[PDB]
């Protein structure tokens, strides 16, 4: 009996928003002065720790398929390649036809993934028609109509080709995403979740950890890893499904070389400006490759059909290469040192299953690439400048991206696939969800304010 | 493979009526459950998805419902336009349609 | 808005291979998926596959992996469909089919193309 | 006696300020996902309906010659347009020396509107220099000096021509404007409102009623309607005056075709660019041409003199075509689908007035063209690609824009004018004027505050 | 900051046809509107006519609407005036004028240029 | 066509002398009237407009007033600047100008 | 006894800070609308007059080495200068390799300064090519090699070059620096002020006095005067020093003049824009020069000498003309009218010292040059197009720019340096310090404040 | 991150003349002045002089004033030491070194290049 | 020319030991003297700078400290590493180095 109105200001209460998030770096690259793609360009200062405060006797709900935030991680993303590129030299004066012929080095009469070519450009502008020759990979290039010496880049027909400036770095940086005033950051910390449903352990913060923003398709590397066993994501409207998202418990290591020496030259397309075609190639010539650990390897799959059958609860389960598609899907691929790879991983995903360290060591080819397509937009293209000398390089398996068959009888079958870049982030950004605080709540009291 | 079956295959009515049609699963499919009008020898049109959601510029007239296994598709008022085919599809498992259903006078 | 314009249809030589086409336009084409389905006369329709036209990414049917294949002339907002080695069943009207889906799963259809007839036989 | 200043917060008080109107639309086209060169570029979400507000009691000044927001529609219509031609092609490698010839329809020896040309083009960079054909309308082209085969494009001179990408359309859709928070928008309703001097029936908006965008020159159409009345506006500092705008109560309808049909080809630029050059006319040949019920252009054009006589008592009122000057004052022109029109109107116009409905109709010629200047800057110009096929449009005439000749003895006279963008705008937003509230009053009161 | 400089001044043959010229500079060249005015010898001012530069619409003194015309070339600035038909009393100085004007109204004169003399007789 | 008559058509006057022109019109001209300078053989010079406004750049010296039909220009101090032609003009209909006054010794 | 905190908001309280100052000016040129580099690109409305307060008894700290603004005004000037080249043609077609022989006039068999050269040139884009000539200062050329009749720009190999529009004013004008809220401004008046330590007379204000943004080197000019006798101005963290600024009490005036006539002539780039090329030079050749009062040079250097000397306690100082380097510091340079200039002063420096007005004037030799190094980038040069006919130019030297030599026994030694265009605004910034208010102060006090 | 690369070091011949050269990177090229420094066998380091690379303004110590010179090719961030006239005792190691300073005075060094050595006999 | 004195030319030490190497000016440089190390065959590097700031990357076992002309370096560890050459350097008054000190077992 005897209530009335009363306002509380700054009730800790909230709704779900979309919400324009700040991109949050490591103050100057990892903290040093160094030219990096990422956090080069703004991004704003460090977060020195997060301020990570659990939640009592909250339960709340997460959906990493509708989220608000992998959509602005797309864009953003997208913005700081597009804002990186765009000062550096346009390839436009390249693109004409190339007579071409059988590439070659010392104690070596053929290299096989590649071809050797002549092209006309103008050193200076306005200047005499002038002949120039390099060596390309295979792939980045188009071999016009019949029997045919003619030749050309594989998009500078569609599409403006954009060489990356040589001073730049590909390497990820460890990205972090903050709140505006008056948001929140829920990250969900149960170590068995799905990515869907409620939550029963829930923490705010400021930001999000680290995230490093690696291109790759296939296979997800150098992520974060999986607190419980292994842990299976899908979306669960339907058992169709675009891609199934695995993320481990245990990293497994892969290693990479381009073994070749690389000798680059400078070719001039104007003021200031200048192309690295690639030249000579130099040593005992192999392919690029790939090393895993078999044992590993086997166990994790074994590890990863034992959960899948969980989902899947009919008897047999198997894996196999890609179907059919571009490079881009049809093999992993990731940008070791400053060069993009492309491995047949058939040997990897020939494996069966049904109901009831460095030994047997797997290799695997790579062939690798200078002309890119990025984001899978068309219009506009990439173009690697070749990495000088030879490379090595390591890197942790964490996750598989895998889409499932047509269902048929007794039998499921899965490989990989993905390739659209929004899976890779929200691979990573399962965890968190964003909120807007709306802090004027009312309730009843046993009180009336005095009129005088 | 997930079957549907329409019934009836072919059901008589008059214009104005109101006027209802059938499908079944051979097992669940939720309610990822859609239905199309085939106007002859044309590009079918969406009507309903989900069992339930009238898609955008569809006639009011146009409704319909779920219970377990069985889908249901009604129509309010038949007219010239609408003494044709229909067909249900499912979309939770694999793609699979009915055998269609021809409504006539 | 929105078209799927159809060609290719017509009499084919009995076991022949073909190219059927599709050619889209008005919406953002790397974000729908393309299904390929049939009805054969006096037959429901049936599925044949469905291609992500972002990556190329082909799916099959259990019954037509071996025959079927699917690609697209990207720039061109354009697929094609080969069916291998014709048969007299195979005689049938062909459509492309736009199919919505959220980041996670593909759902309903919601726009059918012209269509193109097939006959086989010599 | 015993008063005291008091401060009243919020009080309804106004004064005139220029200040910066927020650009509205319908939140995605007419609602809908099409591309269209206005509401696709931003502008906001829908005002689902006006809020409007009826004063009680107020009388306010207007004036429409001397407002503070014609001069932000220009501005703003000029950025839209900026923005969305920015992207696409510019039509440079085109413009030097074409050859040409007279061109021909099927079983003819001509086709009169037209001339047939071909011009050296450089492709794809450095391949070959190569030769390609097309037709053109007389009035995109110069020939060069004596008898001469030789012709330039009208404006590339001068000027970049860029190509509008055949992706957009140049119809108009219903733009809105809105005040900033703390200014307000008055409309003035009298019925018979002449653009200056107070009104006695006010009401108060967030927003206005929608403006379509409609370049025209002569003629003002798809408009609004006067509610009265036809109403004769002008400025009144002098007889002499820029423009006299003529807005009707009762829209003249007018309808217009380019029945030829066209063939549009495709001529490459360069890296994904095409060049929609204009190719073989198909059909039996007509003029472009526009028709009116006379009937209705009888009655308007008396409606017109027994309102204009009441600003000029004396004599005699006359009407005649254009003095001289650019097709585009010269003529009366509109853009009916996606192609520029340009009509000889003098059969309008020969009229006389003195001190005291599909028959007869009225058929006019047109010309069209495909290179336009736009707003009539210099240095910058448009092309139009061709429409394919052939075209019908239907539209309402709504208003004149007239001038006055020199003034002679008994006798007024009128011909078409304006031209100048700016008068299309006023022509609509002649009710509206923009003020910001003042709302920190003070005023005498019979009270005192408490020390205490 | 702003002139109107002037040329084809000079003696004309009786009964011919001169072009007069007139170059602005310093200001926005379609925001006035530009006169063309003369005077005889021992006579007051008077008006010829007058001419919008943006779109090159023309009005004439009713004495002269036969005999006078006037064009702009836009890109340069520039200004001609045609008189045909010279007749002994055109022999005048004659200038051209910018005129202000609000967006409704053209007002007074603010700014002469050098002006032409012209002579007419052979 | 409206008329302008100045009075005098020659005004005699001295050095730092206070001085004062007419000028009427056959009719209404509101104060839509300007005066100019005009310095022999050169270029005229604004110096009032809308019968009343000094333009920017003029000598204070010189101002101007109008009743009805008639307008009125004055001078300060007489000058060798100033001992030269002025006119005015009329904009309220067309253009015309006064057949000019001369200021002498 | 018996105190309690209180909060006082609003104290007069300050800290040092880096902030964003604002851009201020006469609101459109010197208050005139004439086009001009600086005030017509944006920068606020004119301070009608700076409202300094002079603080009572403020002992206050000034560092005008490590000052947080100077920074802001390289920026700002640098911006404004991109902002309106931007827009202005790039002459990029006219950098392949020159044909040239000794330039001439009528009555000059040489002009020795320079060459005359002719050129391939693209007079409409994309088509057949022309010859055209011209003339350029020698300076702005080199040779290529051998004998060699064959020449190029000095710069279109490593750089672009835009050509400043003729339309734009090299003119300096008198820019404002202004705070905003809740920052202030702080002047030091003590009139002996050295630039570092503390100040005892300090008055604040809104915005700082005018700066003339005036590009030059070895010598301040245009510039403000020292309020007591010469000014010697250095870091004193060591004896090394980059820059030592000699800040005069009373200016010296200096006469310059280009007496030759410059024949501008038009070489169309494409489409609206041309190349202002340099054509005939007329009239009876002569340099460019400039000329002094020796007697007030002579007593300049006395004082300079006679200041500098309490710095530098031991016997003897000198100076001497540059020591090597660029153009740029080697010589004299500004840019009077509309070209740019450097002078050998060596003459005005050969001068020693030891412990204990129209007559002898000294006159000095200058070369003229067209293509610029501007802020000391690479990659970006400048084109002066030529200004037409004859140019005289007068303006006041302020202060030198001086740099020592190795220190030896009994010896100092001075010459003219600098050109690093920070020290220029740092030579007249020396004055101001900003600061950011903190008013939320609080004390004790002998109070409480009621429960009730 | 930063570097100074070296060469032009090894045998030189009795009386002749020099160029070493000095690269740099990783660096804003414009903002540290390089100094040239050097080492004969058992004597302690000493300096022969400083160039600011921005301007390219030398300077000297006063026992070399006559014999050195300093350039840079500002576009290669790469700098060159003339030494005329060699004699025995210019055998030596020769360093080019970075150095720091504020706006107002230059302080110590921060980084050395890797030394390109010299010996003066025919 | 400033001179620096190194003191002493040759250092006796042993592993794990904290050792003291001192340096004298003939006037005055305030305290802007630094230290660096030189590695055998090597490019130095900067150990000290101001006579007191340990520069970054520098190991934390080296420090310093400044008296009107005398200046000295610490090191709290001998190593295989430290036992080298090492010198001071003087920037405030032209630049001049001592003739280096070397520690050894």
């Amino acid at each position: 009996e005897n209530l009335w109105v009363t306002v509380y200001y700054g009730v800790p209460v909230w709704k779900e928003a979309k919400t324009t998030l700040f991109c949050a770096s490591d103050a100057k690259a990892y903290e040093k002065e160094v030219h990096n793609i990422w956090a080069t360009h703004a991004c704003v200062p460090t977060d020195p720790n997060p301020q990570e405060m659990v939640l009592k006797n909250v339960t709340e709900n997460f959906n990493m398929w509708k989220n608000d935030m992998v959509d602005q991680m797309h864009e953003d993303v997208i913005s700081l390649w597009d804002q990186s590129l765009k000062p550096c030299v346009k390839l436009t004066p390249l693109c004409c036809t190339l007579n071409c012929t059988n590439a070659t080095a010392s104690n070596s009469s053929i290299i096989e993934g590649m071809k050797n070519c002549s092209f006309n450009i103008t050193t200076e502008l306005r200047c005499k028609r002038e002949k120039k020759n390099a060596l390309f990979y295979k792939l980045d290039i188009v071999q016009l109509d019949g029997n045919s010496s003619q030749y050309r880049l594989i998009n500078c027909d569609t599409s403006v080709i954009t060489q990356v400036c040589p001073k730049l770095s590909f390497d990820p940086i460890p990205i972090h995403y903050c709140a505006p005033a008056g948001y929140a950051i829920l990250k969900c910390n149960n170590k068995t979740f799905t990515g869907t449903g409620p939550c029963n352990n829930v923490s705010t913060v400021q930001c999000t950890h680290g995230i490093k923003p690696v291109l790759s398709t296939q296979l997800l590397l150098n992520g974060s890893l999986a607190e419980g066993e292994i842990i299976i994501r899908s979306e669960n409207i339907t058992k169709n499904v675009k891609t199934i998202i695995v993320h481990l418990n245990e990293s497994v290591k892969i290693e990479c070389t381009r073994p070749n020496n690389k000798t680059r030259t400078s070719i001039r397309i104007g003021p200031g400006q200048a192309f690295y075609a690639t030249g000579q190639v130099i040593g005992d010539i192999r392919e690029a490759y790939c090393n895993i650990n078999e044992s590993k390897w086997n166990e994790t799959l074994q590890r990863v059909s034992k959960k899948l059958k969980e989902y899947f609860p009919h008897k047999n389960i198997t894996f196999q290469p890609s179907s059919g598609g571009d490079l881009e899907i049809t093999t992993h691929s990731f940008n070791c040192g400053g060069e993009f790879f492309y491995c047949n991983t058939s040997s990897l995903f020939n494996r069966t299953y049904m109901a009831n360290n460095s030994t047997r060591t797997i290799t695997i080819h790579c062939r690798i690439k200078q002309i890119i397509n990025m984001w899978q937009e068309v219009g506009r293209a990439m173009y690697a400048p070749p990495i000088a000398g030879n490379i090595t390089c390591i890197s942790n398996i964490t996750g598989l991206l895998l889409t499932r068959d047509y269902g048929k009888n007794n039998t499921e079958t899965f490989r990989p696939g993905g390739g659209n870049m929004k899976d890779n982030w929200r691979s990573e950004l399962y965890k968190y969800k964003v909120v807007k605080i709306e802090p004027l709540g009312v309730a009843p009291t046993r009180c009336k304010r005095r009129v005088v | 493979e997930i079957v549907l079956t329409q019934s009836p295959a072919t059901l008589s009515a008059s214009p104005g009526e109101r006027v209802t049609l059938t499908c079944r699963a051979s097992r669940s499919v939720r309610n990822n459950v859609a239905w199309y009008q085939h106007k002859g020898g044309q590009s079918p049109r969406l009507l309903i998805y989900d069992a339930s959601t009238r898609a955008a510029g569809v006639p009011a007239r146009f409704s319909g419902s779920a219970s377990g296994t069985e889908f249901t598709l009604a129509i309010s008022n038949l007219e010239s336009e609408d003494f044709t085919v229909y067909f249900c599809l499912q979309y939770n498992n694999w793609w699979t349609f009915g055998q269609g259903t021809r409504v006539d006078i | 808005q929105v078209r799927l314009a159809q060609y290719g249809g017509g009499v084919k030589r009995l076991g022949a291979t073909m190219t059927l086409s599709c050619v889209a336009s008005g919406y953002t084409f790397n974000d729908y998926y393309i299904h390929w389905v049939r009805q054969a006369p006096g037959q429901g329709f049936e599925l044949l596959g469905y291609i992500d036209p972002a990556n190329g990414r082909p799916d099959y049917a259990g019954a037509l992996r071996e025959r079927l294949s699917f690609y697209r002339d990207k720039s061109m907002e354009t697929l094609y469909m080969d069916l291998r080695s014709l048969r007299y069943d195979d005689t049938a009207m062909y459509y492309c089919v736009r199919n919505v889906g959220t980041a996670g799963s593909l759902l309903h259809y919601d726009h059918w193309g012209s269509g193109s007839p097939v006959i086989v036989s010599s």
